[PDB]
DNA sequence: CTGAATATTGTCGGAACCAAGTCTCCATATGGAATTAATAA
């Protein structure tokens, strides 16, 4: 680790004589300039706003907040009050509200590491109302100045002055009173303000164009497949939200074959009686399989040294391998060869969450580097002519491969939802001839690809505002 | 202004001695002239004054002491502190040579308990001042105060003798020393602890309160819990422990015969406490053989109330001290609110207890839509109505015995209080009811006979007992012994023990079966891995006992406890619904049971403990008839399935792998190979292959029919590994063609959310999708009501008059005084006058609530009743107004029965399901 | 001391307490075991089995419990002749002799005398009751123990050898 | 209580207790070498020992289970004896523990602080702890602590009265009442000068700033105002500390004695 | 009659945390893969 030596009167410094370890790596001696909190920002009281109870308005947790400073407000109402929302309205009502006044910038106390300072510009509207557990800041050199002189810079030492104590990192408003921001930085970003601000605005109104069309990597596997075989969007989730499934004894054996008779099952049934009404392309996956594995799944430590393992978060939407292991084990079983995942495998998910269970992958990335699949996923080599792989994955994590999973795998602990050679076995899918496949992917493949084009931007810009602020301070 | 006040003034107004009297309507009180006042007290201030006033009347009139003699307020300026505090002592007793006798502090019943601290400064230190400013001897240190009995007041009072304590650490050393507790008329009152001896004018208490339980409840939790070592639970066993000894100081006590749970304070020191370990010992190990009947007699030794580690000496003292007085058993007469120590006993479990994973209970709001999916209100009525008697419950696996006491109050509430009415009188049922329930003083006698619920632990076993005794039943019928075991180890002491008889079943393994019990409600536990040398003992009685799988069992059980028709709500995992292993006993299900209603409960039901996926199961049981005719179409089924095997198998021996014929397979096999007919084929094959057969596979020939459909004809060929209980024959294949034949629809819903979610630090309120309550009572005690919003607006309008009175006399004092008082009498006019504006406020708000009250009530509830138009509960305005405002005190907490409007998971289940 | 949990809990049955207490007490027994015979001698902690079935559980405990009232009198030097005889190393009623077998049995083999130099760093009572004790309980009393490789470098760099 | 503890073997060391006039006429036994221990962070006492407690240690009153066993510590070591304890990251960052830091820094010898992964304890409770590695003062050594702790307390009394007499003159108009102090009507007449500076630095010696060393009266009075209230609002529970506000004390006190203590972070246990 | 009481309310501090979200590593039968004695032949 460190180590690090100090004097006993330094922790003479600040009104608590406190002398953690981080506290005491963060105070050094000092030559070069000082300030404090006077000659910039100014802390305000909190106070309780006057809540019309008329019109919906906006409330903003610490989660509804990002690292990017971009709240996302929920609308209460007054008139709900439901059950679900309850636990807000009685906190409001408890008096953990406040309204900020047009020009602040708000920052979290609990872990201040996950940079959710957030702004509230001058010129704005639709006032959104925060938790206590923000402070409001309100500064006296331009919001713009300090937001982006504590965002980037200035987060080695707000992060410094936590208080760890037996629980949550948490900041607080007479510790943020004491930190010794240097003026070098404020000097330089206030003598460059009148083009920081014109270029950062013109970068972060870039950002706001790409994210005005950014979407997500499941609806558009979610629409094609919609599109592409006419089933309307608004009832096969208004048929999955109606729970009163009767069926009779006869039924259970159908195409049972394990005489199965939970509820689940039987929903998955009649669902599957609405996903193919107009579709006639319905093949038993059972006759296009070709084996089954599982993988090797040992202890493993996280960022150590061994062959590396994937994991389930590696599994994404897209039917493409995320191949970024973590865990790295050092056991041997003298046939790892047999594992060691390699270029056009295809990976159905076994063991996850009742959503998240069944999303397969198929190894896109050249790997020179031999990688262990664990016991969590299982190896699907079918017929590389009837089923092309990459539609099959993409099939998967569809609604198809989703109102299906989600009902007929096994298991009493559904936090770990697992699914069974028999579930892959007896998967009536629908499979199109060859030339409707290889149109839905494609088009999938496309439009995912748009928006991963659209998607290293923002974190090019958002980077590019970052380098600049830190070039501009430092000049 | 309590009851017992306005008995005190009767009684004053009956004595023939007028030496104390009381008037509530002015809030007076008058003393005669003979008792020597040091002060004049001529206004009721409170509750002390009239304790005051009737314990001088009881001491001049019957206790027979001289009012000259005694005295009342009398100063006892002392030393506190920087300066001379003056309090005064209430009573003084003196005897014939000017000593005092009786020295008596007056106090609050209420007060009587939190102000026991406040005696260091009320009792001895002022006897100290007494015997060395006036040379006197003080007797006996009296902290008193009433206690009302039939129609009379006692003196319920703690008599320290002053000459054996002079000093309260010497007090409180030897644990609230009390030598006295009543007062005794010609100074008198014994050394020794007066005895409880029952059975007698005397007794332990029958008329015991709810205050008096809460604050005995806060106590014993801030004593006995502690912060010092042990655990959270071992405290709660011991506790259980005392006062089962409690309850066998109840069981075996006759007339007289001192009751040996008390203190036994032989003259001045409390006896030693070593006597008391062994005499509560003692209660105890006869306790472990009537209540819990141990029969092993080296079982009864080597075991003890208390680890005298864990649990101090002192704290089981204090124990004895708090409980000796307080009759658990049969004394329940605050009728007044039903049932007061049950919710006592709850309140216990609640606050000290620390469920975890592995000793957590089965959620209550579960535990009744279980007891109401089963219909066991309209069962219990029926039963009750037809053929006189109840259903008889059993509940094996019952760790707390929660599907018990709510069986009991559901099935109280539902058969004398709510559904009454649906109970015809034909004396006979009549008669019944009067000797199962309606002395309203033993609710639960019935339950001494219909609950014979089961626990392996003993711990929980003792608690579950103390659960059933404390809310007026008896816990014979519940054994702390195994609930897999056989059916002549259960031995209560009692003749009715429908849970011993056993008898060979024909159809069940030629194994043991007590079809007797009604219905079998249950929640058992989800992983059970049994000991080496106790999985070898039940492989005799169950089918499946070797499948290593012991968790099943329970439900193999449920079949041997249930009569041939008999409910069973069970709460299982989804593992038995969904997992291959359990294939079998599933199978078992659908051929004994009658398998009528699933419910899927989320993973939030047993949370904070586990995030286990359950499923209620609701199956009757088969008739002997049913299960009968389920085992000759199996058979018929699998022997047709057995010829059509060799015949597919003699086919595809013949075709594909090619054999040049054989030896006359069979007569039907070998009849149209050489012949060529391929129907006969084709409708075999179609036959074996009932399932993998397609619409496009028909035109297709034999040779590549047979290799198209190749690895199902290998799979449903073969036959059941274990459980042969089937006989060799596919399971699938043959329960298809049974299935198709017998076939009943079979209820299945889900359950989004259960009402609450409780976590780690709390509970929290969630949309119940199992039930929805009345939350509007069927029957209101309107005048009751009335009576309540009139009383306290009469109390609000005194307080007005008083204050307006007070104006007036403030008004009349500013008319002619002058400025230098004028600021601060105008300051209290001011003052006055906004605190009437809003008490004139709150009166007009009060009223326009009151003019809404009975806008409302005549809307909706008329006579003290509720109109059939809205007996669904279905108008939101009607719900939605009681859940707010004042009536929310009244409410209603009863799950709801609708019978036309639908929208619930029980509304429905207990429509669409038809119980046999 | 993952197999020693779910017999002896049961699918509920004993209390993880009583567990705790009953495992120290037999692990008592069985050290007075080791320590009192000699070479030549068959031991006490053990199962007389013919092959398969065992002998009667009554005969065990009273082979047993007597190891016990003979291990607090010659190394916990406890006196008082009254508490030896009303003391027991478990109780029958919250554990049953079933259980009493098993727990020989599976620590038949084991020596813990002499096997005390291999699991060095292994705190055998502290890790069992760590993991038999649910968190709830320990949580409000602070039974959380300091690891062996912390306190071996607390008592290291203090130079307590020095 | 330390005689509550009964042993009948060689004599039962941990039964002895004395009075000490440095820590309040309190038993202190004091015969071990080493103490070496786990707190059990944050449980309720007993009542029992609840009772006991607040006439047996000096911080009595503070119902907490970590520190009403950090003195234990201090009762039971020697002139001299050796400390280390997982302690929790509480007593060394939280605000609400000033007291206890104190304590150990007056009777103790810091002299090495490790700071443990959260790592540690995962499966259970997962928090943060620190080791202290303390040494307990000789009695020749804490008389020491305390002549300059009051040193520099009636120096700290004196300025609060004196700068607080300033700030009621100079701001919020306040004509002189000549019952202040013979000093400030002194030198208030006349003018600033130095010794108006140099109180005023001294009792601000913390927060400061070297640019402020020429600028006018009415300004070092608001800018501080809202702390100016914070080092003269003195310390709760005098009677261990004795009406100081501790940190400007302390702040000198440890200034006089230095010690270079070692510090050290572990990311991995192992 | 000046008082700074105590006695509450209502609100900062702080938690051997722990509610949300979602990834796992390991026992254990199985079943098949090896035999076997069978099994006709
Ligand atoms: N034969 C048996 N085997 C294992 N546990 C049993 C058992 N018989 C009864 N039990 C006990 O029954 C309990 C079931 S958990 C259910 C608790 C209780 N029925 C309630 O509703 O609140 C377990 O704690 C377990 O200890
Ligand atoms: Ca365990």
């Amino acid at each position: 680790g460190l180590i690090q030596r100090r004097n006993f009167s330094t922790f003479a410094s600040e009104p608590s004589v406190r002398f953690d370890f981080n506290y005491m790596k963060s105070v050094t001696p000092t030559t070069e300039e000082y300030y404090t909190y006077k000659s910039l920002f100014e802390v305000v009281p909190s106070t309780v706003p006057t809540l019309d109870e008329s019109e919906p308005f906006k409330y903003a947790e610490i989660g509804h907040v990002s690292k990017n400073g971009e709240v996302f407000p929920v609308t209460l109402s007054f008139e709900d009050r439901d059950e679900l929302n309850e636990d807000l309205f009685k906190k409001i009502e408890k008096g953990d509200i406040f309204l900020p006044e047009r020009g602040n910038i708000l920052i979290s106390a609990i872990r201040p590491y996950l940079n959710k300072i957030v702004l509230i510009k001058e010129d704005d509207k639709t006032d959104i109302y925060f938790t206590k557990a923000f402070i409001q800041i309100k500064p006296l050199i331009n919001s713009r100045i300090l937001y982006y002189a504590l965002r980037t810079i200035f987060s080695e030492k707000i992060n410094a002055v936590s208080r760890q104590g037996k629980g949550y990192p948490t900041l607080k408003e007479d510790d943020l009173k004491t930190i010794q921001f240097s003026k070098k930085v404020i000097d330089n970003l206030l003598a460059k303000e009148e083009e920081l601000i014109s270029n950062i605005d013109a970068l972060e109104k870039d950002i706001k164009e790409l994210k005005s069309i950014q979407r997500s990597k499941k609806e558009i596997v979610d629409e094609v497949f919609s599109s592409h075989f006419n089933i309307n969007m608004v009832e096969l989730m208004a048929l999955d939200s109606q729970r009163r499934v009767d069926v009779g004894l006869s039924s259970i054996s159908s195409l049972n074959s394990t005489i199965r008779y939970s509820y689940r099952w039987n929903k998955m049934k009649l669902i599957q009686k609405y996903l193919y009404r107009d579709i006639d392309c319905i093949e038993p996956l059972g006759k296009y399989i070709l084996s089954s594995n599982n993988g090797w799944s040992p202890e493993s430590v996280v960022g150590g040294e061994g062959i590396p393992i994937l994991g389930q978060e590696h599994l994404e939407f897209d039917g493409v391998l995320n191949v970024s292991p973590t865990k790295a084990t050092t056991k041997t079983k003298n046939n790892m060869e047999n594992f060691f995942i390699q270029e056009g495998d295809l990976f159905i998910s076994r063991g996850n969450t009742v959503d998240l269970v069944g999303l397969a992958c198929v190894v896109e990335t050249e790997v020179t580097e031999d990688i262990i699949y664990p016991d969590l996923y299982i190896r699907l080599k079918i017929d590389e002519k009837v089923i092309h792989k990459k539609y099959l994955a993409l099939l998967f994590n569809s609604f198809f491969g989703r109102l299906y999973f989600k009902y007929v795998s096994k298991g009493k602990n559904q936090t770990m939802v697992k699914i069974s050679s028999n579930e892959l076995l007896n998967y009536y899918l629908p499979i199109p001839p060859m030339e409707e496949q290889l149109e839905i992917v494609g088009k999938i493949e496309e439009q995912i690809g748009a928006q991963n084009e659209i998607e290293k931007q923002i974190e090019e810009k958002r980077n590019q505002i970052r380098v600049i602020i830190e070039e501009t301070a430092r000049s | 202004m309590k009851n017992w006040q306005r008995i005190v003034e009767a009684k004053l107004e009956q004595q023939k001695h007028k030496v104390a009297e009381i008037s509530l309507e002015n809030g007076t009180v008058n003393y005669s002239k003979k008792i020597k006042h040091n002060r004049n007290l001529k206004a009721l201030t409170g509750d002390e004054e009239i304790v005051r006033a009737f314990l001088i009347d009881r001491l001049v009139n019957e206790l027979d002491y001289k009012p000259e003699y005694l005295e009342t307020e009398k100063e006892y300026t002392i030393k506190g502190g920087h300066s001379k505090i003056n309090p005064r002592v209430d009573v003084l007793v003196k005897d014939d040579k000017g000593n005092p006798f009786f020295f008596i502090e007056v106090k609050a019943p209420n007060k009587f308990e939190e102000d026991k601290d406040e005696i260091e400064g009320q009792l001895f230190a002022l006897a100290q001042a007494e015997e060395r400013d006036f040379k006197t001897k003080v007797k006996y240190l009296v902290y008193y105060t009433v206690e009302l009995i039939d129609d009379e007041i006692v003196d319920r009072a703690i008599i320290i003798d002053f000459e054996k304590y002079p000093t309260y650490t010497d007090w409180s050393n030897g644990g609230f020393i009390s030598t006295g507790t009543e007062l005794t008329a010609g100074y008198g009152e014994p050394k020794k602890q007066p005895l409880i001896k029952g059975h007698e004018k005397y007794d332990l208490r029958v008329r015991i309160d709810r205050e008096e339980i809460e604050g005995l409840g806060r106590n014993l939790h801030n004593v006995l819990w502690g912060g010092g070592g042990t655990n959270d639970s071992e405290i709660f066993y011991s506790l259980v422990n005392i006062i089962l000894a409690k309850i066998q100081d109840e069981y075996e006590k006759e007339d007289g015969q001192e009751y040996d749970f008390q203190v036994y304070q032989y003259g001045d020191n409390v006896e030693s406490p070593q006597k008391l370990f062994d005499r509560i010992n003692a209660l105890y190990k006869r306790a472990l053989r009537e209540q819990l009947n141990v029969t092993d007699e080296q079982k009864i030794a080597e075991d003890n109330v208390i680890n005298r580690n864990k649990f101090p000496l002192n704290k089981l003292v204090y124990t004895v001290q708090a409980l000796e007085s307080l009759s658990f058993l049969e004394g329940r007469n605050s009728l007044d609110g039903k049932d007061i120590l049950g919710d006592f006993f709850e309140s216990i479990i609640r606050d000290g207890f620390k469920q975890t994973k592995g000793q957590f209970f089965t959620p209550t709001p579960i535990v009744k839509f279980i007891l109401y999916a089963l219909q066991l209100d309209k069962l219990a009525i029926d039963r009750l109505n037809n053929d006189r008697e109840l259903p008889l419950i059993i509940d094996p696996s019952a760790g707390s015995g929660t599907f018990l006491i709510e069986a009991m109050k559901l099935i109280t509430k539902e058969v004398k209080y709510k559904q009454n009415h649906k109970v015809k009188s034909s004396r006979q049922i009549t008669k019944r009811f009067e000797e199962l329930f309606m002395p309203d003083h033993n609710e639960n006698k019935w339950a001494r006979e219909y609950l014979y619920g089961c626990e392996i632990n003993f711990d929980l076993g003792t608690a579950s007992k103390v659960n059933m005794i404390l809310h007026g039943d008896g816990s014979a019928n519940i054994f702390v012994q195994d609930g897999l075991l056989p059916f002549r180890f259960y031995v209560k002491e009692t003749s009715p023990n429908y849970l011993e008889t056993a008898s060979p079943d024909a159809l069940y393994g030629d194994k043991e079966v007590n079809g007797k019990f009604d219905v079998v409600v249950s929640n058992p536990p989800f992983s059970v891995d049994l000991d080496t040398q106790t999985q070898r003992e039940v492989r005799n009685a169950f089918l499946f006992g070797d499948k290593k799988n012991s968790e099943n069992l329970f439900i193999e059980r449920y079949y041997q406890l249930l009569k041939e028709g008999g409910r069973l709500g069970v709460v299982l995992p989804e593992s038995v619904f969904d997992t291959t292993e359990n294939k079998y006993i599933r199978l078992f299900i659908f051929k004994y049971f009658k398998v009528k209603a699933v419910v899927s409960l989320p993973q939030v039901t047993f949370e904070p403990f586990t995030s286990t996926k359950t499923s209620l199961l609701f199956a009757q049981k088969k008739t002997k008839e049913e299960v009968e005719q389920w085992n000759e179409l199996w058979d018929k089924y699998g022997k047709e399935w057995s010829l059509l095997k060799t015949r597919i198998n003699d086919y595809f021996s013949y075709f594909v792998k090619g054999r040049p014929l054989n030896k006359k397979w069979a007569p039907d096999v070998v009849k149209d190979i050489q012949e060529g007919n391929e129907d006969n084929i084709r409708k075999n094959i179609f036959r074996f292959l009932k399932d993998h057969i397609k619409e496009e596979d028909k035109n297709l020939e034999i040779k590549d029919l047979l290799i198209k459909y190749a690895e199902e004809i290998s799979s449903i060929s073969k036959h059941e590994k274990e459980t042969d209980v089937f006989g060799f024959y596919n399971a699938w294949w043959v329960f298809g063609e049974v299935a198709k034949e017998l076939d009943y629809p079979i209820f299945m819903a889900e359950a989004e959310n259960v009402g609450y979610k409780r976590t780690k630090k709390g509970e929290k309120p969630m949309p119940n999708d199992l039930y929805d309550l009345e939350y509007a009572p069927s029957t209101l005690d309107c005048e009751k009501v009335l009576s309540s919003f009139d009383i306290e607006i009469n109390a609000l309008e005194a307080s007005k008059t008083k204050l307006s009175v007070e104006k007036g006399l403030l008004e009349e004092k500013l008319k002619d005084k002058e400025d230098k008082e004028n600021e601060k009498i105008q300051k209290r006019l001011n003052k006055i006058s906004e605190l009437l504006e809003t008490i004139e406020n709150q009166l007009d708000s009060i009223r326009s609530k009151k003019l809404e009250v009975e806008g409302i009530l005549e809307k909706y509830y008329e006579n003290n009743k509720l109109k059939e138009e809205y007996s669904e509960r279905d108008d939101e305005e009607l719900i939605n107004h009681f859940k707010h405002g004042v009536l929310y005190q009244y409410r209603s907490e009863d799950i709801l029965l609708r019978n036309k409007t639908v929208h619930k998971i029980l509304d429905e289940i207990r429509q669409g399901v038809i119980w046999d």
